[PDB]
């Protein structure tokens, strides 16, 4: 057997092997600094730390028998593969790291490179990118409380429960008797010291300043960095919406300096809402220019051909959609005027348009999703510019393409180099 | 006293914007101070009528005066005539709003008390308030202490309003009635300025409020608090961000330019090398790059200071003299600065070369001895080398930076396209590469 | 009929419904744990309660006659308006907050997109895009503290009232038992509780400490999304005086450290403040790139075609010449007793005076010969020509500023573009050809 | 006539040993001048201490009179000059000023005006070190630990000065066993301090007006100076991440755009996992990206000693020279394809020619995949379409269908970017063309 670290088994087994990671830092400091879920029911402990101690010994198999990329294949020789996991520090952990007994269970923390692992694959794996950031950003605001609970009950049971006001009081009263008491009342302390929120109990003794002034400290940096990263993230949810209500107001801005006529804002403001409301706001050009340019052209050629297998006469478009670049046309305004110059070609792509020719009235045809505007300007006493009045009449999308951008893509399509210009041509003889 | 007083460069205008802000802020320090509290009392109430009418005095020989006597643009050109700029100021809203701001209401101090609450109209010269910070900031040389000594004023002034608030529910209230009101007993502004740092910065620690009016207060107070600190908290993050955004920047780009060469694998001496080119350029150019920041001026300016610098420079030598002054203006537009750490070679013989390098300040030297080593001219900062771009080609000798030089790139096309224009220049720089054979 | 969801027929049914929603999330957790208020206000509430529900049949029937687009054009067919809809899970969510202690109401309180839509398209609406922002925010925090409040008071109505020393104190009492003492010091302790100050006395249970250690959590976190939220309003809102005063900053600190000259620093600076007096520090293209070429054309075409109507190409209704030259116009001001054109070196462009005042020079000192004002274009003589009674592509004169000038420019290659079928080419040929005459 | 450059790694000691002495005096002679215990107990090791910290101050004026400077970019070594440049400055005052009975360091508050020397040393620390965000860090720790503990000495010479359990704001009758050891002293001020700065306040309220005003204007610089810290604290905090945040967004938005336009499941997961190899491969720095500001030099011998395993293997490489070889590989650019893909295919134009650098793809048929043969680190192939073939049957047209069998990092290079480095190095680039064109040959 060999497997690949790209592979769904392998992310699979970073969840299984995510589960008694969390496990073991979490209970197992609250084990072996309480001393009473111990007592109360060690064979949840003997059952949980069989499951985890096989858990950890099949992750070093796997981790044994896993394989890298090396030259651009995966590697399944197991000699070399062993020599290679022997040769490296995460192996060295887990010999260290796998020599009831709660002190080999405290050796047995040292495999956070698992759930750092598990982190990382399910933060680029999942839909919910947000959802996991903010899950594991709670998640280790509830580690490091839970750890200096832990802590505090710690010192409360080196200096003595109830020998002065700022420890646990005393344990033989049976209202401070109870695990659950124990564990929320030091969780309660711990949220107190480590928010900076104050109404403890003063602290009457030296190693209790010094330790609530340290844990002042690193509350107020473990507060500012971890409950400072959740305000980036729940601040940078909305980002691209942000990005967009930001172009908005800078567009208003500019309007209401230059003094513009109010039906142009009112157009201008529809024209947002239009490009908000219908989910297309993302600027693919500028967030789709740090892609490779293959991966680029093989997802234009997957959705272009997706909304674009209605191909006019000439199939097979691999070379054509290279530099297809659309334009959303407001409705009511024209694509060109009656008489004009022309330059780049419009097709038609999700858009219903027709054709006018004195702006308004005579409409002698709709327009499908199926042909060209500048088959005609790319001897028959005509050519370079459009001749034909096209208002848009709604919401539409069309793309544009360049006529060198077209020749050059066409050079090694004679047959619709020839196509092109006799259907432009037959275009003509209908109409001059 | 003129007619046309410059906004810009005139040290008596920006004394006169300190003395109208002065006036002004008297007011909004000490209106809700003389409203509230027993400091306005039978004795030295000539001593603050002294005082409001010396800031009214300020006011309106301001607003009279001052206010129509500076200079202004309008239609593209500037405003030195006294009528349309008197008119100018008449139809601007700062007239209205000062004329809103000077009430006389002497008349009702005379008829229904001595109240500053009447007084409390001339708070509304923001305007002239925010002319004098934006005058001052953009006149001072180092103006992120002065951005931060206006937050720290901001925050002052927002704890001395509540102080004068807390003191007013108490006096409301009755001094000393419940446990969570002012009870007397010291200085009175000194222990309700204590009451609102604990509330505005939100601590805690007060006693506790009692009933419906102070516990409204208290509630509305700390989440106010919550908001004013960490919104001008995050001002002063901001200010002190902003100011240290160049070193910042400088640091992100050292850092990723480090971390890619221990990324990869680049030995300790070119690491060495690439970090002292970074301390250097910091040393002497407190920026990363020259060309990032000056080319988002327009093109008359980013000429203007080009050729201040630059044409200074080769306006010291006369090696391209008897030339095309415009054809120097141009070539001056198209520079680029390029570093040389001591030790190397820019251009080696037998290589293509397709520069040409004016030095500024710095020094090269040439090695063309008998291995390439013996010294034959040390060229200080204001000489030239190149000709290997203008012969129409290997390199003649070993061009070696001596020190940290500083070279001014000159490219092959942009040199050809330059003397390409010019004949007369041309003809007279190959007459200098004839006899600089 | 149908409505169209741009219009503002639809935004004033959607300020018309986000009224009911936020009244029966914040009133209806109000009164579903304090009970002085059902117990109270028993005619109100079922006033208010009728009222919510008809808003709601309303707004059922409205969502099953909006519009929506299919390829620009918005469907009229109600029959797929009313299929598409009972597909979308809206109308699921708009069935279960309709079906009939408010559980029936809890029930109720289920369309909560309808004021997040509310608040999106008046985002994109109003002219005062960070005072909703703060608005919203503001409306956040009110909502959260409040529940919270109401989650209290329940938590201390369960446990009962003045048993305990963490819980709200005994009813019985005059004191702590009217209903405004009951809820005003219920915000109180949630805003003590949530903005983490905790002055409140502490917990004696540990129902109360759990319930105080969760509340504690979620109270940070609301304080971090406060924090940031509120600073990246203020900095959003100082957001364009913050990148000029970088860029102010910027300059100086070069110009300072390059030892360049004072009056020309003073140049420089008093140029920016003039860009900024003026509001013209940010770009137009910049801007515009975002917004689309027709609109582009259209947000171009007004100012820049009245001040081109005013400079002498208007003599006939060549305006697609014109139109292709107003969407290639790049605006830039100049500096008073700055020089645009020395004379007789290189020329790039072509410029278009539009609202400044420019004098034709003498080259050593200031002898003003010609004062060319607003409506004077000047420039053509860079691009090809005959020799007539003058030398090459150069430049023929000095022309400086005397004020601070606006001016459009026109580039070589954007004006040959743009030059083409038209015979005003030919014009300005001959009109170039009597100035290089005289 | 030893000169010490600011550059060596002797001045860098020699800020280490000086950075200390004045981290000794700023944080212990606050600390001696407010608890007198520290004064009566000890006092052989302050004097062994402090006449240690004298002669190290005498030695630094005498580093820094002998120390260089960087005049016309040349390093000065005339020591007349370097004195001269040395006492017309302000650190020369300030350090006669910092150098000038046995109880009392209250006439030595004079020595904490090396605070230049100080940030001097942290500066060059930051510049020479290898954490940098962990020192940024250390850093601004070490600035709330004086500033804590200066204010802990502050609290405590206002409670010696009101008078010890005079009433309960103060420090309490130190009479007393339980308040009067010296560690206590010093804890229970540094506890007061850390939770007035802080501004958490578990501290008893005061009392006298004095006490008022010291804990309104404690209260006020805890928040200027700690909302600095935290800033500053929360800002390197989260510039330690820096690369890790701008892939998750561009990942975040190429998932969003994958949802968005309901691209297909397989090729879905085909950029997840090229964003995951280019991740956990490390090849996620751009190259000329992050080095756009070097200057060429720099540039063309980094572009050496990275590359080298591509300069000794490649027969473009085998024999030209040295500049036509830093100029190639600084117009270089590399990219990586996913295997089982179409580079370049036959029939198309030839833009750009490509060089194989630890890849192993092979040249394959028109239709399936029918290896002809494998081509490792070393070979490559564009140059027949980039270069004009005089003796060509096309012009401008690839030959052979070129796919990838491993994921391949390769190098693009235009037919400008070619023709700009084959400008007067003509013999290599006649060499390829008679290998293209006997290729060719081969290739019909
Ligand atoms: N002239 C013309 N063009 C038409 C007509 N119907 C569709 N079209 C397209 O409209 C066009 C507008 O641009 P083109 O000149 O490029 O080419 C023209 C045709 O492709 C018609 O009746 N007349
Ligand atoms: N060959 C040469 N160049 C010199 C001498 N003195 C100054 N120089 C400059 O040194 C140069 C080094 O670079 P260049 O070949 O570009 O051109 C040469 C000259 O401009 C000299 O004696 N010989
Ligand atoms: N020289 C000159 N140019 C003028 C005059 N009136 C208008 N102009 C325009 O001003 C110009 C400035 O730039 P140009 O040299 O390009 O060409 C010149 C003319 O087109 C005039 O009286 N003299
Ligand atoms: N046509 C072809 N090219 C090959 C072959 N083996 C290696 N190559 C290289 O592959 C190439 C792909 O691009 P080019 O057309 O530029 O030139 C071709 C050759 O240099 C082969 O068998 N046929
Ligand atoms: C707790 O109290 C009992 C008696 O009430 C006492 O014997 C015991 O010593 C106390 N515990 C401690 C730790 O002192
Ligand atoms: C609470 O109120 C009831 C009402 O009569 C009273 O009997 C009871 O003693 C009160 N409890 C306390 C603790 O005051
Ligand atoms: C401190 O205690 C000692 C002995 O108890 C006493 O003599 C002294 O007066 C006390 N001082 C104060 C200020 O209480």
């Amino acid at each position: 057997i060999v497997v690949d670290p790209s592979s769904n088994l392998y992310y699979r087994w970073l969840t299984a092997i995510a589960l008694p990671v969390f496990y073991n830092w979490y209970l197992l400091i609250c084990r072996a600094c309480f001393d009473e879920l111990q007592s109360e029911y060690l064979m949840l402990w003997l059952v949980l730390d069989y499951s985890a101690d096989v858990l950890y010994v099949l992750d070093v198999l796997v981790r044994a028998r896993t394989g890298f990329l090396e030259q651009g294949l995966m590697v399944s020789d197991t000699n070399r593969l062993w020599q290679h996991y022997k040769t490296t520090t995460q192996f060295k952990l887990d010999v260290l790291s796998l020599v009831n007994y709660p002190e080999v269970r405290f050796n047995r923390l040292l495999k956070f490179s698992r759930l750092f692992e598990f982190f990382d694959r399910t933060e680029t794996r999942t839909n919910y990118p947000n959802m996991f950031r903010i899950g594991n950003l709670v998640l280790y605001i509830l580690i490091i409380i839970h750890w200096n609970a832990c802590i505090y009950f710690a010192i409360s049971k080196f200096i003595g429960f109830g020998t002065d006001s700022w420890v646990y009081p005393n344990i033989s009263i049976p209202e401070h008797g109870r695990l659950s008491r124990k564990y929320i009342y030091s969780l309660y302390w711990s949220t107190l010291t480590l928010t900076t929120i104050g109404e403890t109990p003063p602290p009457v003794k030296d190693e209790e300043y010094l330790f609530v002034v340290v844990d002042f400290l690193v509350g107020v940096l473990i507060f500012a960095t971890i409950v400072g990263n959740v305000g980036s993230m729940i601040s940078n949810m909305n980002a691209s919406r942000a990005e967009f209500q930001a172009k908005i107001d800078s567009i208003k801005q500019y309007m209401q300096f230059r003094k513009v006529t109010k039906d142009l804002e009112t157009r201008v403001i529809r024209w947002f809402d239009y490009l908000w409301a219908n989910k297309k706001t993302v600027d693919e050009k500028e967030v789709l220019k740090s892609l490779p340019d293959k991966l680029k052209a093989e997802i234009a050629i997957n959705v272009h051909l997706d909304t674009l297998k209605k191909v006019r006469i000439f199939g097979l478009l691999v070379e054509l959609v290279l530099k297809l670049r659309p334009t959303v046309f407001s409705p009511g305004d024209y694509i060109c005027k009656k008489g004009d110059i022309g330059k780049e070609m419009y097709i038609i792509n999700e858009g219903k348009l027709a054709v006018v020719a004195d702006d308004g009235v005579t409409q002698f045809v709709v327009l499908s999703d199926g042909s060209y505007f500048g088959e005609i300007s790319i001897g028959s006493k005509s050519g370079n510019r459009r001749t034909a009045n096209i208002r848009s009449i709604g919401y539409s999308d069309l793309f544009c393409l360049s006529k060198d951008d077209l020749m050059e893509a066409l050079t090694e399509y004679p047959e619709a180099k020839k196509a092109l210009e006799e259907k432009g041509r037959q275009i003509l003889m209908k109409d001059n | 006293l003129p007619n046309s007083i410059d906004s810009y460069t005139d040290r008596l205008y920006l004394l006169w914007l300190l003395l109208v802000t002065l006036a002004y802020n008297w007011n909004c320090c000490f209106i809700p101070l003389r409203l509230v509290f027993p400091y306005q009392t039978a004795d030295n109430i000539h001593y603050w009528l002294i005082a409001d009418i010396i800031c009214d005095i300020i006011y309106l020989y301001d607003m009279l005066f001052i206010q129509p006597r500076l200079q202004f643009v309008r239609g593209g050109d500037i405003i030195v005539d006294s009528n349309e700029l008197r008119k100018h100021y008449r139809t601007s809203t700062k007239f209205q709003l000062d004329v809103a701001s000077i009430i006389p209401f002497d008349i009702c101090y005379l008829f229904f008390g001595f109240n500053p609450m009447f007084r409390a109209n001339r708070m509304l010269k923001y305007t002239s308030f925010f002319e004098f910070n934006h005058h001052l900031e953009s006149i001072m040389d180092k103006a992120y202490i002065y951005r931060v000594i206006r937050t720290t004023g901001y925050l002052l002034f927002i704890l001395h309003i509540n102080a004068c608030v807390y003191y007013w529910a108490s006096n409301y209230e009755g001094i000393g009635t419940t446990r969570w009101v002012y009870d007397g007993e010291g200085n009175e502004y000194l222990r309700c300025y204590y009451w609102a740092v604990r509330t505005l910065i939100t601590i805690g620690g007060l006693p506790e409020p009692q009933t419906l009016f102070e516990i409204v207060f208290q509630l509305l107070n700390f989440f106010s608090g919550v908001f004013v600190f960490s919104s001008l908290i995050g001002q002063m993050r901001d200010v002190i961000g902003a100011a240290t955004a160049n070193q910042n920047y400088f640091r992100a780009c050292m850092d990723d330019t480090i971390a890619y060469m221990n990324n990869y694998s680049i030995p300790k001496l070119v690491q060495k090398r690439v970090r002292t080119w970074y301390e250097y350029t910091w040393d002497s150019q407190r920026m990363l790059d020259e060309s990032d920041l000056l080319k988002t001026l327009p093109t008359t300016v980013q000429l203007a200071l080009a050729i201040d610098v630059n044409f200074s420079i080769i306006s010291k030598v006369d090696l391209f003299k008897g030339c095309d002054t415009q054809m120097i203006y141009d070539m001056l537009l198209r520079l680029k600065s390029v570093l040389y750490l001591p030790g190397d070679f820019v251009c080696k013989k037998g290589e293509i070369g397709k520069e040409m390098y004016i030095i500024k300040h710095g020094e090269v030297q040439v090695l063309g001895g008998p291995d390439g080593t013996k010294v034959l001219v040390t060229l200080k900062a204001g000489s030239v080398f190149g000709e290997i771009s203008l012969l129409a080609n290997r390199r003649t000798a070993n061009v070696v930076a001596h020190g940290f030089a500083n070279l001014l790139t000159l490219d092959k096309k942009t040199l050809q396209e330059i003397l390409v224009h010019y004949p007369d220049s041309e003809r007279i720089l190959m007459k200098k590469a004839r006899v600089l054979l």
